[PDB]
């Protein structure tokens, strides 16, 4: 598994999509808290 | 910018987007106490730029 970033990509032969799961509570930090200089109050 | 506002100047009371850097003023209410233990409150005004 790797990360392909940048230009548009078609998956070749023998390539599939991988799912990156995260430890619990980290997703809550990613979606809710956008700008910690902005909404750092709470 | 998350700024402070209000009459006793609470924090997180005025979110803004641009920074005004002109000769404005803001006013605060300060409760102090003297060497005779006289509790008394003030109203001040702060010319800044
Ligand atoms: N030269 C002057 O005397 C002068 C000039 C302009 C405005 N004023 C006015 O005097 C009033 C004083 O009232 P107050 O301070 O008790 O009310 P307040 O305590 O609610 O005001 C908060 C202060 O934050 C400042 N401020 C708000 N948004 C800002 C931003 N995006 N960038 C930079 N600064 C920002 C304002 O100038 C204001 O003085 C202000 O409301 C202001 O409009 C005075």
């Amino acid at each position: 598994v790797r990360a392909v970033i940048g230009s548009t990509y078609m998956l070749t032969q023998d390539e599939v999509l991988w799912e990156k799961e995260l430890p619990p509570g980290v997703e809550e930090l990613l979606n809710k808290g956008q700008d910690p200089l902005a909404d750092r109050g709470e | 910018l998350s700024l402070s506002a209000g009459r006793p100047k609470r924090p997180h009371a005025r979110r803004a987007l641009c920074l005004l850097l002109g000769p404005d003023f803001f006013t605060d209410v300060i409760t102090i106490e003297t060497a005779d233990h006289a509790r008394l409150q003030l109203q001040l005004a702060y010319n800044w730029h």
